[PDB]
């Protein structure tokens, strides 16, 4: 900003852009260093009723993996259809703003 | 008592491989004391080769022998090529490791170690 | 008609000016080789399903682009690549013979987790 | 306070100092031994007893979330004085 | 970009250099830009999303010639799309808490630790022992700026992992160097080391 | 979605004007003159260089640098030898030995930190339930000797007695966000 | 590639880079860790452990920390059974002294015994 | 700005005057580090940057880390941090400048 | 056949002698039910009510520490009712418990901590003021801090049934029930330091071992005692080449869980 | 100067991270993922956290996820800056390094 | 619906289970103990004689196009007689799905390489060899990858000490970097942290 209406013109022409509106330096356009105190919120599990950890325990809804074709034990394993691990990934669509840079 | 063999179906073929490896090392030692500018003779190197070979003379399973030969060929590659410097080669000689005595009484005088 | 596309997007993947013919060739070859398999082999049945399905798709649609969209395999060159891959796999499986009992069962607790 | 030993080395608040015959004092030759001259025991002793009219008082230290966990102290024994376990503040039942 | 993109020297250094075919890339195990510059449509932020991705719009830059130039362009445009994403993350950021409201995984706040017994216990335990993790094994991968960064994490019913391998994008990228360098010179090999975005803290680790 | 970066090129149409423009670009070095102009523009801009050690780089209260053991305003030490700090220190840099102080309180005799092992992670000050161990703002504590970087209870206590005026204010600022 | 007749005891020492010292002069201990009497939990008395002999620990003159020349000072391995641990030890060439597992004996317990007419189970502390 | 102080990164050890050990030093890399240092011409100084270089740091108890670069080369100044703020590394550079301010070599030669 | 009876634990069946309790059966199938007052060598007392389980097709919950097992009973250890009973009992135990974990020598080896983390809730809805109790002084070996007593009566039952002193009891009633003696009296027997081991909540602690370490630091070496000729089995806890304490082991034939003060 | 074979010899910066981690807890092991790729830190923390959360069967809250995405993209920008500029340096162009490191 | 727990969909479970049945009945000669997890992940365990056939089928087959080798690991479990659990994590871009294949090995029981299938496995198998001691067959250049040039041992084996057996320094006498037995100023402190109370009753091991 210290520039003087001539160096600014010169460098804006040399670069081809309006740099004075977009500066690499921070002149008082930044949040202060001394902010007020906050009042953080609390999550949903801060109630005093209908809050039993036995309901909201996900760490214990886990279960050992389901077993197919276990040979050494049970669950060993018209004709069926050829199956996939998942349906084929769809084809993407090119953007509508800048698809051809 | 029945297992899968890695390369050798018996100890004699493993011994053939071990001998091939000994020949390779015995032939290489001079080239690497020349190249690496080691400050030892050619006899010390071959004595060290023989000692490292005898270090595992007690083995009888051909699979352990095959894996030892694989490791030895890996090292011989690292050495034929200069991927390893004189530092790693002289690591074998332990020029600084104070040699712990095998005398029960000295081991008794210095420390509680058996 | 829809001219041979100027180029795919994948690098090293050349355009095929005879896509409908290459596909028929490869699928008919795959079928002809799947006969040497035992009929109870699941590889044979499944691969016959897939190949006849895609072959009928090819015979039903000459439009390369509608075929692409009807075949869910990307470009028609990726499909040809996968056809020849499946053919080579059919050969290799004829050689390996996986349609046989389990070669060896595991020791007692090899897949027990935790332990 | 910071008392010295026959060798001149200062005794820390832990009671630690090297013996005159200890070789480990060369590290302090041409250098110094860093001690903390503000012994917390003497300081917390210099503080007075806070009287109270309730038999059970709490202590968070000070500043709330800037102190220590809130503990409750019984003050029945009129001869003794209740001391927080985190801080060393003393409390006494005013009316006994 | 003005310094580099349309400069004939940068082009002569990064064009037709370090070429990778799509199938060779897949096989060698590339990921990210090393995969897109060759023309492969793949991004773990649109496929297999792992966070509010799928709530934030952005475009994937794709190359045609799998050369150092197309990858450089992909990276520039990924930076631009990162700006596009940051704009949305700023404008739509929800109120609420920041860590799971389950004090057996995420420690409780200080003011609650210093007045609540349960929270103090949980803090003490999370910070001395930790949280027990039910047994199992995952392979989670994200679209790190280098590529697919993944971790195979095996757990007993303990507070410590039994095995944690890091899958680093750069291991396979560097393994592919001998191939990508075939028919090239030293300076080209430098350019190729660069176009892979190589960092060795993840490769050697 | 996706976009192309170098496929924009379409079928070739060429005129005399286009040919002459490309020729001038190839003969007069147009595109390079623009990089020259950019570098020129940067010459007439203000450099981002600060004049260290007189004017210094910004920081935030949360900055975690040098460690210090604090006290209560009475002068009593905040540490109670609970040992969470060394139980979590992922570098195993902390070392503690406790003993009943003569007055009966629970206090330490040893509290050592190998600042060559600390990764400056902050886990110790978020584990301390009494806000005793902190990671102060000071980062200008380099030495000429490795031994100087092995802090004990007295060193950390002196640092606390040296920076309290700053540590306390930064805490007062940041302690609502925790 | 058919099978082979080895007919000997396994030995892996030569493939583990373990020095002669820490194979010949090491006595492993195999045991089920004993319950900690400060707690009534019995979940760490299930898996068999392998622990090595303790060696010297000398204060460091500078600070006063504990030093060692024992790499295996903190080696602990976890096994599901005793034979597995014995096999691992034999394999790696170590010497072991095993310690059987201590299970508490089942105990008769009755809340009425606390209230009896003629026996000494009669308690005076309700 | 380093050059502001006269500092310039030269890539050849035969032209350098100081080496900043900026990160972890493995056993596979220590020979090369000692070789490079040896190849630097006296007067040569060394600066340990970070906690990995000073005492191994977060990887102190690893099988592939030297617990301090001061085992392989002699160190003039230790810069702590993980990582050290660039401001701190500059503080260390200037500390080195002062240490050099206090070499007093020719006075010693004249006193001999 | 020999008077055994079939019983289930979440379906799994097990045959148990008559008089066997729910707790012993759940153990016989590898399940350990929470506890604060049952100790396997002391008279039963249904005080903590932390052992509560529900029985299939039964309205209320029974104390597994004291209820004998009946034929065909199915015991639901991990059902909603059991979980909620445990959570409630934890709320109640921790309501008046002091925030002392970082000055409590029992930290890291506290049954209350682990049972709160494994069976209880992670929050406090207590918005009131706790209580406090003036600490006793029963001797130079056992340190008493009775704001942390959960009134489990183990100390009392041990002193009476195993040591044979009958000097400990409960003074008062209600929430102001003060375990301990009514008068100043040193509780110096030769089996006194075991009350430390059976007090789960650090109210009773070793004055020697006070503050000196934490359980995770210690390395535990299994050894034996020599002060006597009984051969008591012990664990020797060490911390950086230094003996920190002596802690007993289990040997049903010698020293089931006890050792003399001279030994520890 | 024509290259006929490249033999990358990695391992000069192996540290045993994957073993120390076994010797640590999960939180106590998190910083390794920052120290792994040291120009895209937050992404590694994010992968680790996501894996641990999967194993725990918990869901981080919305605001935390949005912050994770914000800083993940900021790290993408950091890493692409570093990549492009070191690329240029190793090729000859040196000024972009200085222009973008101020950012 | 609950905000802390993780949303769970059974559709992916079903998809992966059906594909697991597919693989099991199309490769019976090798497949053992297919299984799927609470988190949606497919795990196919096999006999090591089936490595190359399984991986080639999963790469080349049409309904299975796992042609990107993400990772290749090992896992030391000293308990079982075959310690090393070799893992092959794979990815299908055509189906946006992953899969994991596992085998088992031993100190003296090598397996076959898959560089003929996935060239990405050269360095990963070198890493497995350097870290655990598993030897692979028909590998072009099987040497060390991460360890020092004269390093003895396989450090990721649970039986290998975290700090190793040797330690490096510089000796003016010889003017070289030398390797001496380990000796520490502070010994690593082993913390026993496992709680003695069962934490997850769904994984309880019956006696
Ligand atoms: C000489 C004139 C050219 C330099 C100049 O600054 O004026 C051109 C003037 C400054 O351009 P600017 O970059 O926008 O000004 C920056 C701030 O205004 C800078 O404003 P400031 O508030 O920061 O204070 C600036 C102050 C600086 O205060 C000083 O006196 C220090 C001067 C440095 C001495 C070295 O005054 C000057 O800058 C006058 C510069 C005098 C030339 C000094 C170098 C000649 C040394 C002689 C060799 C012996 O631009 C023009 O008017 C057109 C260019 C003229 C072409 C010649
Ligand atoms: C166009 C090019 C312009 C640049 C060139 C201009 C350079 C002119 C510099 C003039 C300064 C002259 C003094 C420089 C001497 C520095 C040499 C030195 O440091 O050696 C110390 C030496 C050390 O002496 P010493 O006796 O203590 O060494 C003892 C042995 N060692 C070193 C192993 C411990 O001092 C001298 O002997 C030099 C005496 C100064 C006069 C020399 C003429
Ligand atoms: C009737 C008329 C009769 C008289 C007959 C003459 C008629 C006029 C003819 C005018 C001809 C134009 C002047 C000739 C000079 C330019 C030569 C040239 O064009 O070389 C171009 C060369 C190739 O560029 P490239 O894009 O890679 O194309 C490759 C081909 N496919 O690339 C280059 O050579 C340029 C790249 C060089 C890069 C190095 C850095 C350059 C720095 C630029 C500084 C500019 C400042 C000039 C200062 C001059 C002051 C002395
Ligand atoms: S900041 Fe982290 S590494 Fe440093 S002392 Fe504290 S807990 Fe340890
Ligand atoms: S966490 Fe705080 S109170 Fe506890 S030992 Fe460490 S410094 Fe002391
Ligand atoms: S930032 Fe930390 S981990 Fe990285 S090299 Fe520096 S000290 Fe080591
Ligand atoms: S003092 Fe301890 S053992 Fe005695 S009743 Fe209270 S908690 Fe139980
Ligand atoms: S008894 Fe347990 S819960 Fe109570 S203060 Fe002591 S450690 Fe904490
Ligand atoms: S264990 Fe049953 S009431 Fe205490
Ligand atoms: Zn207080």
């Amino acid at each position: 900003a210290s520039a003087t209406r001539v160096i600014q013109k010169l460098r804006n022409w040399a670069s081809g852009q309006d740099l004075q509106a977009k500066l690499q330096l921070r002149y008082q356009e930044i949040a202060k260093r001394t902010q007020p105190p906050p009042k953080l919120p609390v999550g949903p599990s801060h109630k005093l009723s209908n809050n039993y950890y036995c309901t909201r325990d996900g760490r214990r809804e886990v279960v050992p993996p389901s077993i197919i074709m276990s040979s050494q034990k049970a669950l060993v394993s018209t004709e069926k259809k050829a199956v996939t691990p998942a349906p084929p990934m769809k084809r993407w669509e090119l953007s509508k703003d800048q698809p051809y840079l | 008592t029945s297992v899968k063999p890695i390369f050798s179906r018996d100890l004699n073929e493993a011994k053939r491989r071990v001998r091939e490896l000994y020949r390779a090392w015995y032939r290489e030692v001079p080239n690497t004391v020349h190249l690496m500018q080691l400050d030892i003779t050619v006899k010390q190197g071959r004595d060290k080769v023989r000692e490292m070979f005898m270090k595992n003379a007690h083995v009888t399973d051909p699979r352990v022998v095959d894996l030892l030969v694989i490791k030895g060929k890996m090292e011989l590659q690292e050495t034929i090529k200069v991927w390893k410097q004189r530092t790693h080669v002289m690591r074998f000689f332990h020029e600084t490791e104070t040699p712990r005595p095998k005398d029960f009484l000295s081991k008794f005088y210095m420390g509680h170690d058996p | 008609a829809g001219l041979l596309k100027k180029t795919t997007g994948l690098v090293g993947l050349a355009v095929c000016d005879t896509p409908h013919e290459r596909l028929t060739i490869l699928y008919t070859k795959t079928l002809d080789i799947l006969k040497h398999f035992p009929k109870h082999a699941a590889y044979r049945k499944y691969t016959e399903q897939i190949t006849n399905e895609k072959l009928d798709m090819v015979k039903a649609e000459p439009d390369v682009k509608k075929l692409e969209a009807l075949l869910q395999g990307g470009e028609v060159e990726e499909v040809i690549l996968q056809a020849e891959k499946e053919l080579s796999l059919a050969r290799k499986m004829l050689k390996w013979k996986p349609w046989e009992p389990l070669v060896e069962e595991p020791p007692a607790n090899q897949w027990k987790w935790p332990i | 306070g910071v008392q010295v030993s026959p060798s001149g080395e200062k005794i820390t608040h832990t009671g630690q100092v090297y013996d005159e015959k200890d070789y480990r004092r060369v590290r302090f030759v041409d250098r110094q031994k860093e001690v903390n001259e503000n012994f917390a025991i003497d300081l917390i002793a210099q503080q007075p007893v806070n009287e109270v009219e309730h038999r059970i008082i709490a202590c968070d230290g000070g500043g709330g979330a800037l102190g220590h966990p809130k503990v409750y102290i019984n003050l029945d024994k009129e001869t003794k004085t209740g001391t927080c376990g985190y801080c060393g503040l003393q409390f006494k039942q005013h009316h006994h | 970009e003005e310094m580099l993109t349309n400069n004939r020297i940068w082009r002569n250094r990064t064009v037709d250099i370090g070429v990778v075919t799509a199938e060779d890339a897949l096989n060698y195990g590339f990921s990210g830009v090393m995969l897109r510059g060759s023309g492969i449509q793949w991004d773990l932020r649109k496929t297999q999303p792992y966070d509010v991705y799928d709530q934030v719009e952005f475009d994937v830059p794709i190359g045609s010639r799998g050369d150092c130039y197309d990858r450089y362009l992909c990276r520039v445009e990924e930076m631009r799309q990162s700006l596009r994403i940051i704009e949305q993350c700023l404008n739509k950021m929800p109120p609420g808490e920041i860590k799971v409201d389950d004090a057996k995984v995420s420690p409780p706040k200080r003011a609650e630790m210093k007045t609540s017994m349960e929270s103090l216990i949980h803090h003490f335990k999370l910070y001395t022992e930790g949280y027990q993790v039910p047994p199992g094994a995952t392979y989670t991968a994200i679209e790190a700026p280098k590529g697919e960064f993944g971790v195979y994490l095996v757990s007993d019913g303990s507070s410590r992992p039994y095995r944690c391998k890091i899958k680093a994008p750069g291991f396979a990228h560097l393994a592919g160097l001998d191939k990508m360098s075939k028919g090239h010179m030293l300076a080209d090999v430098v350019a190729i080391i660069g176009t892979q975005d190589i960092v060795f803290g993840e490769i050697d680790r | 979605t996706y976009k192309y970066v170098n496929k924009k090129e379409q079928e070739s149409e060429v005129d005399m004007k286009s040919a002459t423009d490309n020729a001038a670009r190839i003969l007069m070095w147009t595109e390079l003159i623009r990089g020259l102009g950019m570098t020129l523009s940067y010459l007439f801009r203000e450099p981002a260089t600060i004049n260290y050690p007189f004017e210094k780089g910004p920081l935030s209260p949360r900055f975690r640098g040098e460690h210090a053991l604090r006290r209560y305003p009475s002068g009593e030490e905040r540490c109670i030898a609970c040992k969470l700090c060394e139980a979590i220190c992922p570098a195993q840099a902390i070392t503690i030995e406790a003993e009943p102080r003569a007055d009966g309180s629970r206090r330490t005799t040893r509290y050592d930190i190998d600042m060559t092992k600390c990764i400056y992670c902050g886990f110790c000050q978020e584990a301390c339930p009494v806000d005793a161990i902190v990671e102060g703002p000071n980062f200008e504590f380099s030495t000429e000797t490795h031994e100087e970087l092995l802090y004990n209870k007295e060193k950390l206590l002196n640092n606390g007695d040296k920076w309290e005026a700053e540590i306390a204010a930064n805490i007062q600022a940041d302690y609502l966000y925790r | 590639t058919q099978l082979i007749t080895v007919d000997e005891k396994l030995d892996i020492t030569t493939l583990t880079g373990v020095p002669e010292e820490h194979i010949k002069t090491r006595k492993v201990r195999i045991f089920v860790p004993a319950r900690n009497n400060m707690q009534s939990g019995v979940n760490n008395t299930k898996k068999w452990k392998m622990e090595f002999d303790t060696r010297e620990r000398w204060e460091n003159p500078l600070m006063g920390w504990a030093s060692t020349a024992d790499p295996l000072s903190n080696m602990v391995l976890t096994f599901s059974a005793k034979e597995d641990a014995i096999a691992f030890a034999e394999k790696n060439g170590w010497s072991y002294d095993v310690e059987e597992k201590k299970v508490p004996k089942p105990k008769s317990k009755s809340y009425g015994a606390n209230f009896s007419w003629n026996k000494r189970t009669r308690v005076s502390t309700k | 700005d380093m050059d502001r102080f006269g500092v310039v990164f030269r890539a050849s050890p035969r032209q350098a005057d100081v080496m900043i050990v900026a990160g972890t030093l493995t056993n596979k890399m220590a020979p090369a580090l000692r070789k490079v240092y040896d190849q630097m011409p006296e007067p040569r100084y060394v600066v340990s940057m970070g906690s990995c270089a000073n005492g191994g740091g977060y990887y102190h108890y690893s099988y592939s880390v030297v617990r301090g670069c001061d085992r392989i080369v002699p160190v003039d100044i230790y810069v702590p941090g993980c990582p050290p703020t660039a401001e701190a590394l500059l503080y260390g550079i200037l500390q080195l400048q002062r240490k050099i301010k206090r070499e007093q070599k020719l006075k010693i030669w004249y006193r001999r | 056949a020999s008077n055994l009876i079939e019983v289930f634990v979440d379906g799994q069946s097990v045959m148990v002698e008559p008089g066997t309790t729910v707790l012993q059966a759940c153990e016989k199938v590898g399940m350990q039910i929470p506890r604060f007052c049952y100790h396997e060598r002391l008279s039963v007392a249904g005080n903590c009510r932390m052992c509560l389980v529900e029985i299939e097709k039964a309205p209320k919950v029974v104390a597994a520490c004291a209820m004998p097992v009946m034929k065909g009973w199915n015991i639901l250890t991990n059902s909603e009712k059991s979980k909620k009973a445990r959570e409630g009992v934890m709320e109640f135990l921790l309501a008046n418990h002091p925030l002392d974990c970082p000055i409590c020598d029992q930290g890291g080896e506290c049954d209350l901590q682990d049972q709160s983390m494994m069976f209880g809730s992670d929050r406090s809805r207590f918005l009131e003021g706790k209580r406090a109790v003036e600490d006793k002084n029963i001797g130079p070996l056992v340190k008493t801090i009775m704001t942390r007593c959960i009134q489990c009566t183990r100390c009392i039952r041990f002193a009476s049934e195993i040591a044979g002193v009958d000097d400990l009891g409960t003074t008062g009633r209600g929430n102001d029930m003060q375990v301990g003696t009514y008068i100043e009296k040193m509780f110096m027997s030769e089996l006194s330091g075991n009350v430390i081991d059976i007090c789960p909540v650090g109210a009773l602690t070793s004055k020697p071992y006070a503050f000196t370490a934490r359980p995770w630091e210690t390395r535990k070496t299994e050894s034996i005692d020599v002060m006597d000729a009984v051969g008591s089995n012990i664990v020797v806890s060490t911390r950086t080449g230094e003996v920190m304490r002596i802690l007993p082991r289990m040997h049903e034939d010698i020293n089931e869980e006890w050792i003399s003060d001279k030994t520890r | 100067e024509m290259v006929r074979k490249c033999d990358p010899h990695i391992g000069l910066l192996h540290r045993g991270t994957e073993k120390l981690i076994e010797y640590k807890t999960y939180l106590q092991a998190l910083p390794y993922f920052d120290r792994l790729d040291y120009v895209s830190m937050m992404c590694n923390e994010q992968a680790y956290s996501i894996a641990v959360e999967k194993l725990l069967n918990i869901q981080p809250p919305p605001r935390a996820q949005w912050i994770r995405v914000l800083f993940g993209e900021i790290t993408r920008i950091l890493n692409h800056i570093m990549a492009v500029t070191t690329h240029a340096l190793d090729i000859g162009a040196m000024t972009p390094f200085f222009w973008m490191f101020e950012e | 619906k609950r905000p802390t727990v993780r949303p769970r969909s059974d559709v992916t479970h079903k998809q992966l289970s059906a594909f697991g049945e597919y693989v099991a009945e199309i490769l019976p000669k090798y497949v053992q103990q297919v299984q799927v997890s609470c988190l949606d992940e497919l795990e196919i365990c096999i006999h090591p004689d089936g490595v190359i056939p399984t991986l080639t089928f999963l790469r080349d087959h049409t309904n299975a196009q796992f042609k990107s080798l993400a990772d290749l690991t090992a896992v030391d479990v000293p308990t079982r007689q075959n310690r090393f659990e070799i893992v092959y994590n794979l990815l299908s871009l055509r189906f946006n799905s992953r899969i994991r294949v596992k085998t088992y090995a031993d100190e003296l029981t090598p397996i076959d390489s898959i560089v003929s299938v996935h060239i990405a496995a050269n360095w990963y198998e070198r890493e497995v060899w350097d870290m655990f001691g598993v030897f692979f067959f028909n590998h072009p250049d099987l040497r060390r990858i991460l360890t020092d040039y004269g390093f003895e041992g396989h450090p990721f084996r649970k039986d290998f000490p975290l700090t190793g057996y040797v330690e490096l320094r510089y000796d003016d006498e010889v003017k070289r970097v030398v390797a001496e037995p380990v000796e520490l100023a502070q010994e690593f402190r082993k913390f026993d942290l496992n709680s003695p109370w069962e934490a997850f009753p769904a994984y309880r091991q019956p006696p």
